[PDB]
């Protein structure tokens, strides 16, 4: 019964260990979703540091669930009538009838099975810890960063970096857990409608008499019947195996799978406690500036005026003073009279980017309020007054990354739904990290037309801004 | 009667304001907000301009259940170019009719306008909310 | 329990796994399809960069739909008249009854099975990533390029140049995930129909007298049963990597997809061209001369005779120069692109421009004579499939053109007209064409909205 | 008679979710809009959630020939807070009597609440809009 | 009489005129847009020259409570090429006869035409929209 | 009787699909085109999309001696927007009454439309052609 300690103490294990799972090697963070990288971003190691964890799990959850409702209703009516004398007799008969019924059936299955098979945990140490056993970078990841720094220009650097870590990778897994999971997903959905009706109409008459024995009769009838029968049923069936670690030609053979879990050779990361930026394991002079040139904002403080007009309004309305440098732009209308915030791209466009900015456009219908010329994006303020696509102040108005944004808190001000105006506030928080700008961005809640977009509440953060960067 | 009765709340929803014009009453009277019995003239109403913020509501309905229907005429125009007709919205609850007639007129490409609230179908024609965006 | 870095520490796996996937060799992206080229077009590396990935997936996916309407009526009549003296008495009977049935019914099954099985992530360092592991190009490849390059005029080097990129490919697989995918699919669909119909009549009569008697009578009646039914199966089984002999067998290719030497390519998620992996100065060149179409902006006249339009309608003004062409009416009041074919009609290879025949009936616009193509304006008067400016004016490849946006003017249907506008991203020219929005006439062609691709007009270049 | 007619409009202006319950006209019936004979249950609106920017219209018409007018009571709960009752509307377009009566209760600090557009003097009640704010 | 009448739109769907000539209306009388009382002419449509992309209307409608139907002929002509014949239209909405007859006569391959609206069977002979197209 | 008759013409000379619903028929009896005695049922119609450059006609006629006329109601909407609301149209060619009514309701500034050839004065409605173009 090997467990890793007995992998770790051997270097052919050990190192088939490492190189099964990428330890060496970060994880990038495509905008597709995080792949690992193909470079190795750290020395090799002598060992690992582990804990040994075998305490496996399975857990299997079913539910079902079953509902049927049948109607049914009937009606007839009938009418019979009759005239006579002594010469002349008349009859007349009219039956009618009409049914329906109805079942409508739904049933809901759904069994979720998890075994779960751990080996224990293998830690790396970052520089921070201060401990002697430290992750060494790879001396060509270290070049490279050297080499993006060395750039002429600030956006030669950026790009470099931007390069340097579409290779190397965004983030690195410094806790990994190491063990076999198996995962079985089914769902099974079914309906069914009957229908069926029934309607019949029956009609008789007759007449009869006679004088002097010249006498006669007559008789008439007509009947009708309709009927309908509409039947639907509908069954879906959907079953997913995910297999990560263990043998996984035995996927689906939960017995063997099972019986495999202890095989060295078959061990997998199957789940990451600690991930640690990449640009956290560089030596701090580097450190600080690799961190200032991937942030994708600059930032700038201007003097605002107050935007006459708005005179109904419970707070005033504030906005740059002044024509926005070029190149620069402006995130929306703030009751902040001390100050505004002036932001500036730091990369440029480039294929298979998503820019940190987004422009603005005047709505399509019934709405004077900016929208979002990409889907995701967001904006701090709506808009008091008309929105110009083309001229300022609304040309330089633009929109945030949905990453560079958190959510905020409203501040409601005005005595009437009429009037009512948020002044949009950071949420605060004990890490001093996921910090916003106290933009005190203005949101009417109330805006006057139709088809307007919905109501801004969002923040800055302070991270992604570069101040002071001389540039 | 002030059985017939209608409201009509222009809503300036853009930022360029609008004047009244036109606004005459055929049949039935104009009376202040809530109130029927207080009858106002048109003279109130006529020539009045309505900011991006402000909302301007006529009270009109007939004659004290006199059975009277209340019917009239107005026109909105844009008074930053002079005056030009922006649209042309004809009401009417007659008496001897259950049917009304809400009907909007005019033609503008530089200028919007929606409206809610009608009911022409019976009754009286129903307060109706018109908000009119400068597009 | 081997995976990638077995195979690729191992010289002869290694080679193997790069042989029969094909590694070294681009794709020829043809008319057809695309298809791997034989020959090699980078140089054999000394290892291979990968990342291991073994979290297999298997994933079935089954709908069932029925549907069942049944329909019947039926009808009867009946008389009866009788009449009497004290020397005769007369009666008639009469009785009828129609019915009718029908039923329709529809079933339909779909079953989607996919097994996944991966094994890694290959990657390949293109020179633009700047790395020192770059992939090396065939000495052979150079050499062709350079020939091709060296052609006394331009179009012998772009016919050089196309020949090239037929047998070596038109793109090259950088990264690429390895492993073992089965897909079963089966789609079977039922349809029966039952009609039933049933009319019967009857009549009665007779008579007594004074004695006397008499007797008569007449069925009839009529029967229909009509049923009909169809029932389609099909089933697709698609096997990459693997056992590809246990395709049917889906738990002998489970447990095959452990063996190294069914290892196969089961995605691609990174591509690069070919010309991209050239050297700089080679790269611009061979980007420059593949470019379909020269360009050349020219001026532009009203035409005159639009007034009930919202804008001046444009066209290239004076003749179109010996050998260009025009691609349709604009509200650009300032230029006009001409283009120009860059390689000559050949056998196999469709052409940069078609040109345009007048409408089939009832329209005065222009068709595409090639099936696909597009042409990018409305035509604002006669379409002359003989004079000028139709005879110079032409429509373009589908690849030659992305949908575009529409600027309507106009305050009346039979007014309006469409700008469209290149949708700012692949950059398309701002071309300013028109397409009028209610066209005269009926069994007109289809509105265009593309616009031109920037990446296919070559200007300058002295031509 | 249908010449007796209400439409409601709750208009979620706020950021947050109201709740519809206890929907139920004592006079009338509960109709679509744009055609009064197509009934529609209070089943169709009884918990039902208005999301910010939505607007709920509920049509109410005294059947033809009904001589009872349009009357009922609909409640606003906060979807949140235990479905706590946030207004209780209760409307009233009595056939008999020409006043009609449109009134509001319920205690909640939270939700901030506007209504206009109703008749009280003569004939039916309106189009009545109704702003939920969630202070 | 006004219950049989004829609503003719030639519309010009090509590049060259089409010269109304010959209108002559037999049964009936020429009357003007949505107004049957208006009894207009044939010196107003004679001679005329229908434009491309533009539309000419004739109206016509039998006399008022005549017991009288619709009926009349025009030709359209090429005025390039001497005034030839295009094509010689003839209507027939009679008072007398359910049917009614639109027959589009004369021949010239130069230009092409169709027809749409005509309703000959019952009731009026419906309006029709002959679009004409030099080719 | 078949003297009173509706054609409409949908062409959808926009670039987007419109969708037809609420095609319901009070009076009178959808017909084939060119044959009134073939009727057709409402479900002929219900949901169906006119594509672009696509003509929809749609054929009413009240059935002989019916004296009935030919009314009826339907409602084009937007198949995007949760089938949105694009207008309403109302026609009625009664048979007793010597005036039709041809009426377009609904407020969607996003569509264009525009119609002609209906014909109130007397008998039948007539063919009428409706263009629709959305923005």
């Amino acid at each position: 019964g090997d467990t890793l300690n007995d992998v770790i103490q051997d270097p052919t294990r050990r190192n088939k260990l490492i190189n099964d799972n990428n330890l060496l090697k970060g994880i990038i963070m495509g905008r597709d979703g995080p792949v690992p990288s193909s470079r190795e971003l750290i020395v090799r190691p002598d060992t690992l540091r582990a804990i040994i964890n075998n305490r496996a799990t399975i857990e299997t959850t079913t539910m079902e669930a079953e509902f049927t409702e049948t109607l049914m209703e009937s009606n007839y009516n009938s009418a019979s009538v009759k005239v006579s004398a002594p010469f002349i007799t008349a009859n007349s008969e009219y039956s009618e009838s009409s049914s329906f019924k109805n079942t409508e059936t739904e049933k809901s299955m759904y069994t979720s099975s998890r075994y779960l098979f751990p080996q224990g945990r293998i830690d790396f140490t970052t520089p921070d810890s201060g401990f002697d056993d430290v992750i060494k970078l790879s001396p060509q990841f270290t070049s490279g960063v050297q080499a993006a720094l060395a750039k002429a220009t600030g956006t030669e650097k950026r790009e470099a970096l931007q390069n340097l870590f579409q290779e190397y990778g965004h983030v690195f897994r410094t806790k990994v857990h190491i063990g076999g999971v198996l995962s079985a997903h089914t769902m099974e959905t079914f309906s069914r409608s009957e229908n069926e009706t029934e309607v019949k109409q029956d009609v008789k008459a007759g007449l009869e008499g006679a004088v002097k024995g010249w006498g006669g009769g007559a008789t008439a009838g007509h009947g009708n019947t309709q009927g309908t029968i509409t039947t639907s049923q509908n069954r879906k069936l959907n079953v997913k195996y995910i297999v990560n670690g263990g043998d996984y030609t035995k996927i689906q053979n939960t017995e063997e799978w099972v019986a495999s879990t202890n095989q060295s050779e078959h061990w997998r990361v199957i789940e990451v406690t600690e991930v640690t930026a990449v640009a956290d394991l560089l030596p701090q002079p580097i450190r600080g500036q690799v961190k200032d040139l991937l942030k994708p904002l600059l930032g700038k403080w201007v003097d605002v005026e107050k935007v006459p007009g708005l005179e109904s309004l419970p707070v005033s309305v504030y906005r740059p003073k002044g024509a926005i440098p070029a190149g620069w732009f402006w995130l929306g209308d703030t009751a902040d009279a001390s100050k505004a915030l002036l932001v500036k791209p730091t990369l440029p466009a480039r294929s298979g980017r998503n820019p940190a900015l987004t422009s603005l456009h005047q709505g399509s219908g019934m709405t004077e309020q900016p929208f979002v010329d990409l889907p995701q994006y967001q904006y701090l303020s709506t808009y008091f007054g008309s929105f110009a696509h083309d001229t300022p102040p609304g040309s330089t108005l633009r929109g945030l990354r949905p990453d560079h944004v958190l959510p905020g808190r409203y501040e409601m001000h005005g005595d009437t739904i009429s009037t009512a105006v948020y002044v949009t506030r950071p949420v605060d928080v004990p890490f001093p990290e996921d910090e916003c700008f106290d933009l005190k961005s203005l949101v009417r809640v109330k805006l006057p037309g139709s088809g307007n977009p919905p109501k801004p509440r969002s923040a800055l953060k302070k991270s992604m801004v570069l101040f002071d960067s001389g540039e | 009667a002030y059985a017939q009765w209608v409201i009509i709340i222009i809503h300036n929803v853009g930022s360029q304001d609008v004047k009244i014009k036109n606004l005459k009453a055929s049949w039935g009277k104009l009376h202040a907000d809530g109130d029927k019995d207080a009858e106002v003239s048109a003279s109130n109403y006529e020539g009045k301009i309505v900011k991006p913020d402000e909302k301007l509501q006529i009270n009109a309905s007939g004659r004290s259940d006199a059975a009277e229907g209340t019917t009239g005429t107005f026109d909105l125009v844009d008074p930053a170019d002079g005056d030009k007709q922006v649209r042309h919205f004809y009401w009417d609850s007659p008496w001897g009719s259950k049917t009304n007639t809400w009907t909007v007129s005019g033609s503008n490409t530089k200028w919007m306008i929606e409206y809610s609230g009608q009911n022409l179908d019976s009754g009286a024609l129903g307060t109706i909310t018109v908000d009119t965006l400068k597009k």
